[PDB]
């Protein structure tokens, strides 16, 4: 598949997209083969060129002055162990990172995106917007917060929490909920279809969550909606 | 027949061959000294130990230093011993490698020198003293509260500003002057940086003469850093053998002696133990420690600091080097921060000596009731801190009112701190000590200002200071 | 029948055995028949491993190989001054040869004991965290330690940029990483004027394992270079945790002993060999000095991992970053309770040294006495006071990106915090505060700014007051 | 006034309790921690080996 | 002619291997060229694998082998009462050669199921706190397990001291100690005269690992030889945890392949061997018994970790000893909670009992 | 065997009763083991009170342990321990202490003993 998109690359100098569907199954691959190949084994079992060999992959999936390739992969995490070599030696050959957390999924949240493990070098003053980066730090920063509350309300409950920590956690708790988005594809799922959220509108809608304006709308009514319009509209058919 | 040829290279690993019948033996010093034959070849100055025999006269030696520039093939000579280190005293005041040759710029030991193996066997069952004896240091919180043992291991915890560097002078100093014996520092695994502020600061104290220090710096092989320690016992054990001194000797981390002979163990392909070190671990650690010993003409005692890995004491390297401590001393950077010199922790710090069938039943009465006081102090202090000291009972007041004197004079001037202060040091005898902090416990001084008991020595100094504040 | 010859017999996953080469020396450099190097690494009894410097997929079973009669090596010089480079010397920017007419061994003692003399010249970072907190020498090696995406990069590149105005030669030494990240930080370099002084080395993720094995050993020597000239050296290593594990690559596939984690025997001695020769010189033979400052990442914060371990015993100090830290809004994420400096103090100008005392004991008095705030908000026993001292502590420790503060500046605004100035602006207000305090001070403390450029200490405390509070009648709270 | 001060000498008494029993669960999660931590090396270690010499 | 004499090939670590050696047999003792002995282990088709019971050093390549006839051995007799000798027989104490007429193997089958009584006498250590909760009988095998510094071997002392005035043979081994402890232990147990009727065998912890490996046996052998004869013997194994480590050691260096915390497989029965032996006969065997207190140390008090349980299943108890409990001023720090004697009450006297 | 159609309807509810309440038991343990009962709601309490007295009746006095502590052992038919597990279920000996469960056998020792102890 990557010298079929090189190909259109040099040649062409079109713009690519190149989707591949698990690269973490071209590591498995390799290693099931080393013992085989006679190569002793290296720390969790993996091939001892496994660091060259995921290189000598990837660097082909670059951008040049002839032309353009953006590359999605999706990568598998074994256990839930973000410390594996495969992923941890994959993390250096990005530009952008989702993380996918499954106790976002248990929860019922999609796409259960990580706010915080997952990074961005666009995600700067001058490529994105002084507004758009001051919310999302806000963002960040209310969720981070918020993290460290979870393990003395688990234990001491919430009556001993200060007046602004039950804000903090008030408003936490809507912004981790309306987070959540209904796709497309995702009908054979949840029966609704789905929406497409322009980004001036997201942050609208959420830095009117931080500044507070929807305290009074339940929690439950922020759950794969979309905008907060359609918040607003789910609150009613419960009544509020 | 004394001839020997590389056959093999890989890192820090020499194979050497020799002619039948005329095998080097175990542990023995291989020299290779080559001058480039032609503009293709490097000069060679290398020493390498002995440490198998893998059959066919074929001998797998660790290399002493790199290995960088060997061509197989080349000759190897056997010294037909161990390593051999010099030792009496031209060695004091001298800095050496672990080869023995000096590293200061002050020239070379003559070849009519003694020289003694590094490997040896420990000193027999009947050879050893027969009592337990306490070793006098001078200081006042070690004599009272952890106690030396002549012969026995001292682990020394602490941080990074709190001031072993200056205790462990003030040691060599005070065994020097009241016990005529020198003391020797072995620098496992020490940065070249540290060694020459070390040197610098041993010069500077005027400590320098009366010790012999031994660098294995962190860029030399595992080899040497294993055989550093061993080469500064053998410079002790000379002292403690025939001058039949009592002898001090210092490792700068016993860690690394141990992570060193793992890494040597890795290197010869022994399988792993428990944790990933050597199986021979508790056989080396034993080979090094039961040499430090006390015999019936000399002693040698040894201050060990120890570095615990993610801090866990259950670690097998802690675990089998707690196996022959005797004592224990941590130091606090809330007592350096506080103005309290020597640092060393009152309550943390432990000793095996300090029992009534060898220290005495008045010393450890004494010991006991300074103990049970400082911790009451220490469990006052939320409520001293929340409350006003008012609202203590005069029972807790007063409990106070004793902690912090004792507290102040647990401290000491130093002979070597007279670069910082101004003023000379002290040496406090155990006995003096002892009356001193029974007097205090009595309460003979509770009208005493707590500022006299600050930094002096006997406790007529404390009646001294008051009278001179007024 | 020669001896400076031989045949291969094996190639497969960049290495290759050959039979043959009597007289090599060990890590000699050889060359195949088609023209790729390599490096004589195993001497075995019949056979030497070489490691292949370049593609292998050229070479095949019973093609030629030849001596070389030499240790590798790596040009030295001024002209690499600007230029991007691969650890055998070669440039990677095109822009025509490097012109260099000198050179210089990878595998270079380090100086002795005797030949070293006490750190005692600061190196200015430009982060008032660092500078403050975890002072940083000439000759010192300082170890930067954290997990991914902390901000060690942006640490190392405000630290190589605030050496502009200092005579000071910086290397930058990428390992591991891509080829356009590298691109892009040579970019901000050229855009902040950093290329004036400074020397890149790149070994990327494309390379052969023994490239990435070698890089910060050219580094060092194209530092040791400059230093034995008498000049003073800063020099970066990116990762050395990648650098390990090629070295590892390297040995697994050599077949020598593994230990603890796969890892060789010699880790440790790599490590140390490395970053041992880093030093300050004795006036003997020259002031000249090379301060190294490796980076190690580590996984889930766990600093007790074998290369995390040996190098925090082989290094003079650690900075800790923290990925908590960095989400809470402390962008530097400098965890000042965990990053300890072993030279302090004597690394600090006498104006640093009469602070630094007193934030260090705010700072701690506030991170410890935490978690009282909540229970603060009721207004108790007052220690509010040290509660918001030690808030308006980490608001100015913040700092923002590329944006290095002479430390004249530091000091003053140090001062201001210290001795409670600030004791009735908001902590919403402190970074304006200080913002607007840099240019009430280039506007009208030009002469205490001078007196610290020159005399190293602080000026009149009268005069200080004087001029603090001028600016803080100006300064409008909201 | 009576109640209020049993209240707040319950309510100290209780919390004091609390943090002791949370100390004490504390030294017991690291032991077994490290116990954990040490088993996982010595695994890892071990399988090492016998890959190694199983060529 | 290689048929009592063998040429060795490789050296190293303790461990030698031996070319020739016909008609050598399994566990069978042999004399190196330096008078070092050593134990056949191995019998490979065309070497033999020797283990060296002593300093190796002196042992090269190419030196000469040659067989004693003997299987692994031991000397045994009246005469080593009141000596200190080397797991060998070695005196040690400097006193001059031990005057012993007659030997025992180190190997030995213990006593059958019909050779065995029931514990039904007492063994008076002397302790309150045992003595009363804890009762121990002659032939029973009590294990004490605790921390470091918390009064086992002061427990193990008082207990050989008190046999002073009653029929007992007390036998010493001290595996991995310190020489400077093991010289006090021996000049206490002088002071208290208990010398009169005890054995010292002692291994210290720079020895080869092969002496440590080898001492509780050359301990229960010398207590067996009275044992059969008819008296009561009483044996002390100060650490058997230190015997443990050396023998996974030298299992390590042989490479065979570890289990649990690096172990080999066979950790067990090197125990169960050695505790198996003590028991109380029967009138139809003479009536002797052999009573041992095996030591294992403990980390932070981890009670179920692999050689403690493993030593906890062969025992018939354990005295628990507790380090805070030690530390708050209750020296001997019984922990009644965790201590328990399985054939205790039987032996126990009936006045103690009620 | 433990189904209904072999033991018998009611075996069969009072054993799944009982392991319901010791689950429950196991569940609350982390937070009485941290903060205590005081802060369980009335249901946990009265769950923690039967929990407790069904795992000491759990224990039994045996023929063979006569010779470790001197009590003589029991032999309890099946029926019986349903009876008697049943009532403790029922909150019929919600008064008594817990101590007077422990290693009895029929559900009239534990009366007995605690009227030998103050009740
Ligand atoms: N007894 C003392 N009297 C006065 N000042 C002291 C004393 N001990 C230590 N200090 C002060 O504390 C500083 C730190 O002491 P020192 O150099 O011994 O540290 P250290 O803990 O040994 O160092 P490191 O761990 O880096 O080797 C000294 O430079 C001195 O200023
Ligand atoms: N002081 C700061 N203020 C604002 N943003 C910062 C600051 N320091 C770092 N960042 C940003 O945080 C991110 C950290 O990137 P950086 O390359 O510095 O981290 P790193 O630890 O080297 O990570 P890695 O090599 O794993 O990608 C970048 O997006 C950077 O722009
Ligand atoms: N009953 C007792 N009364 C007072 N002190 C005691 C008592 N029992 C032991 N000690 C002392 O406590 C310490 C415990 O040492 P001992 O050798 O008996 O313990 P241990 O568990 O064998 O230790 P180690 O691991 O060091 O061999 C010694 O100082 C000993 O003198
Ligand atoms: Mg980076
Ligand atoms: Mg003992």
């Amino acid at each position: 598949g990557l010298t079929m998109a090189e190909y259109f690359r040099d040649e062409q100098g079109q713009d690519v997209l190149l989707f591949i569907d698990n690269i973490f199954r071209f590591t498995q691959a390799g290693s099931e083969v080393s013992a085989l190949l006679g190569r002793m084994p290296s720390a969790v079992g993996y091939q001892p060129t496994l660091a060259t060999e995921m290189g000598q992959l990837q660097e082909r999936i670059t951008s040049t002055a002839k032309g353009s390739i953006t590359s999605i992969q999706a990568i598998y995490v074994p256990a839930d162990d973000y410390t594996d070599p495969a992923p941890a030696t994959t993390f250096s050959h990005l530009d952008a990172t989702t993380n996918l957390e499954r106790k976002l999924a248990e929860m019922g949240i999609y796409p259960a995106v990580d706010p915080l493990a997952s990074t961005s070098r666009a995600l700067a003053p001058e490529i994105v917007g002084e507004e758009h980066y001051q919310v999302a730090r806000k963002v960040q920063q209310t969720l981070q917060r918020y993290k460290e509350l979870q393990d003395i309300i688990a234990i001491l409950g919430m009556d001993e929490l200060s007046d602004e920590d039950k804000l903090v956690v008030h408003r936490a708790r809507r912004i981790q909920f309306f987070l959540s988005q209904n796709f497309h594809v995702a009908e054979q799922f949840t029966g609704q279809p789905g929406s497409y959220v322009p980004v001036k509108e997201t942050v609208r809608g959420f830095k009117e969550i931080l500044e507070g304006k929807y305290d009074h709308l339940p929690e439950d009514a922020f759950r794969l909606v979309g905008r907060i319009e359609e918040v607003v509209e789910k609150a009613k058919a419960m009544g509020v | 027949m004394t001839r020997g040829r590389v056959i093999q290279v890989m890192g820090p690993v020499v194979d050497v061959k020799f002619e039948n019948g005329h095998l080097p033996a175990i542990y023995n010093a291989l020299k290779i000294q080559h001058k480039a034959r032609n503009e293709n070849e490097v000069d060679i100055d290398l020493t390498l130990e002995v440490a198998l025999h893998l059959g066919d006269d074929t001998v797998r030696t660790i290399a002493m230093a790199s290995t960088d520039g060997l061509i197989r093939g080349m000759e190897v000579i056997d010294t037909g011993a161990p390593i051999s280190v010099p030792v009496g005293e031209v060695t004091l005041g001298r800095v050496f490698n672990v080869l023995g040759e000096p590293i200061d710029l002050e020239g070379d030991i003559p070849a009519d020198a003694r020289r003694d193996p590094i490997h040896r066997p420990a000193p027999k069952f009947e050879e050893l003293a027969t009592e337990v004896e306490i070793l006098e240091t001078g200081i006042k919180v070690v004599d009272l509260l952890a106690p030396y043992i002549k012969g026995g291991k001292i682990g020394l915890f602490g941080g990074a500003g709190v001031g072993k560097t200056v205790l462990i002078q003030e040691l060599i100093h005070n065994i020097a002057q009241e016990h005529g014996g020198i003391s020797v520092f072995a620098g496992v695994g020490e940065r070249t940086r540290e060694g020459n502020d070390l040197y610098h600061e041993m010069k500077d104290s005027g400590v320098i003469s009366k010790t012999a220090m031994v660098f294995g710096q962190m860029n030399e092989p595992p080899g040497a850093r294993m055989r550093v320690a061993l080469t500064g016992l053998t410079m002790a054990e000379y002292f403690r053998d025939e001058q039949g001194q009592d002898v001090l000797l210092f490792i700068d981390n016993i860690f690394r002696f141990t992570q060193a002979g793992s890494e040597v163990s890795a290197l010869l392909g022994r399988m792993p133990s428990a944790v990933g070190y050597q199986p021979t671990l508790a056989t080396e650690m034993g080979q090094l420690q039961e040499r430090i010993t006390s015999t019936a003409k000399g002693s040698i005692t040894s201050i060990q600091a120890i570095y615990v890995p993610a801090d866990d004491y259950t670690d097998p390297a802690p675990a089998t080097t707690f196996s022959h401590l005797d004592a224990t001393t941590n130091l606090e950077r809330k007592l350096a921060e506080m103005g309290i010199y020597p640092a060393v922790d009152p309550l943390a710090s432990t000793s095996r000596a300090l029992a009534p069938e060898i220290v005495g039943e008045e010393h450890y009465q004494v010991a006991r009731k300074v103990q049970q006081t400082l911790q009451r102090y220490k469990e006052l202090q939320d409520i001293i801190a929340i409350l006003g000291m008012d609202e203590l009972s005069d029972e807790d007041k007063l409990v106070v009112h004793r902690a912090r004197r004792i507290q102040f004079f647990l401290s000491q001037n130093f002979h070597v701190a007279e670069q910082f202060t101004g003023q000379p040091g002290s040496y406090v005898p155990v006995k003096e000590t002892v009356r001193g902090f029974k007097e205090i416990l009595e309460g003979k001084y509770d009208h005493l200002p707590e500022d006299a008991f600050r930094l002096v020595g006997r406790i007529e100094e404390v009646v001294e200071k008051a009278k001179a504040m007024g | 029948q020669v001896s400076d010859v031989g045949t291969v017999i094996q190639v497969g996953d960049g290495i290759a055995r050959a039979h043959g080469l009597d007289n090599v020396m060990s890590g000699e450099l050889v060359e195949f028949a088609n023209g790729v190097m390599g490096m004589a690494l195993n001497l075995e009894e019949n056979n030497v491993g070489i490691v292949i410097l370049g593609p292998y997929t050229g070479i095949k079973e019973g093609d030629e190989v030849r001596r070389t009669g030499r240790i590798m090596e790596v040009p030295v010089g001024e002209a690499l001054i600007g230029r991007v480079v691969n650890p055998l010397g070669q440039p990677v920017d095109g822009l025509g040869p490097v012109e260099t007419t000198e050179t210089r061994p990878i595998e270079s003692p380090a100086p002795g004991v005797m030949d070293r003399r006490s750190v005692h010249e600061p190196l200015q970072t430009g982060i008032k965290a660092i500078d403050a907190l975890v002072p940083i020498g000439r000759g010192q090696r300082e170890l930067i330690i954290g997990d991914r995406q902390t901000g060690k990069t942006s640490v190392a590149i405000d630290t190589i940029i605030n050496q502009k105005d200092q005579n000071m030669i910086s290397i930058y030494v990428a390992i591991g990483q891509k080829e356009s990240t590298v691109r892009t930080v040579v970019e901000t370099l050229r855009k902040h004027g950093a290329l004036d002084y400074t020397i890149v080395v790149t070994a990327s993720a494309s390379q052969p394992a023994p490239l990435l094995f070698l890089a910060p050993y050219a580094g060092v020597a194209m530092g040791e270079y400059f230093m034995y000239k008498g000049k003073h050296v800063l020099v970066v290593y990116d990762d050395l945790s990648k650098q390990a594990a090629a070295y590892r690559e390297l040995s697994l596939l050599l077949r020598r002993p593994p230990g603890r984690e796969a890892y060789p025997g010699d880790i440790f001695y790599l490590h140390s060999r490395l970053l041992e020769r880093a030093a300050k010189l004795s006036d003997a033979k020259g002031g000249g000095s090379l301060t190294a400052l490796p980076f190690v990442e580590t996984q889930a914060g766990d600093i007790s991992a074998y290369i995390p371990t040996n190098v925090i015993s082989i290094t003079d100090g650690q900075i800790f970053l923290q990925s908590d830290l960095f989400f809470s809004g402390v962008r530097p994420a400098i965890n000042a309770g965990l990053s300890v400096s072993r030279v302090g103090g004597a690394a600090q100008i006498k104006a640093m040294k009469k602070v630094a005392g007193t934030l260090r004991l705010d700072l701690a008095a506030y991170r410890e006495l935490e978690a009282f705030a909540q229970f603060g908000s009721d207004l108790d026993k007052a220690t509010q006071a040290k509660l918001a001292r030690g808030a308006r502590t980490v608001e100015v420790l913040k700092q923002d990106l590329h944006q290095p503060i002479p430390v004249e500046k530091q000091v003053l605004i140090i001062y201001a915090l210290t001795r409670g100035f600030l004791d009735d602006i908001p902590v919403e207000d402190v970074r304006r505060f200080e913002k607007e305090f840099y240019l009430f001070l280039d506007q009208n403390g030009q002469h205490l700014l001078e007196h610290i450029r020159t005399t190293k200490d602080l000026p009149n405390e009268d005069d200080l007051n004087k001029a603090i509070e001028a600016f803080k009648k100006t300064f409008v709270v909201s | 006034l009576d109640a209020k001060a049993s209240e707040h000498a319950a309510r100290m008494t209780a919390m004091k309790n609390a943090t002791d029993n949370a100390n004490e669960l504390i030294r017991t999660l690291t032991l077994s921690y490290n116990r954990a931590r040490q088993a996982a090396i010595t695994q890892e270690i071990t399988e090492i080996v016998a890959g190694a010499n199983a060529l």
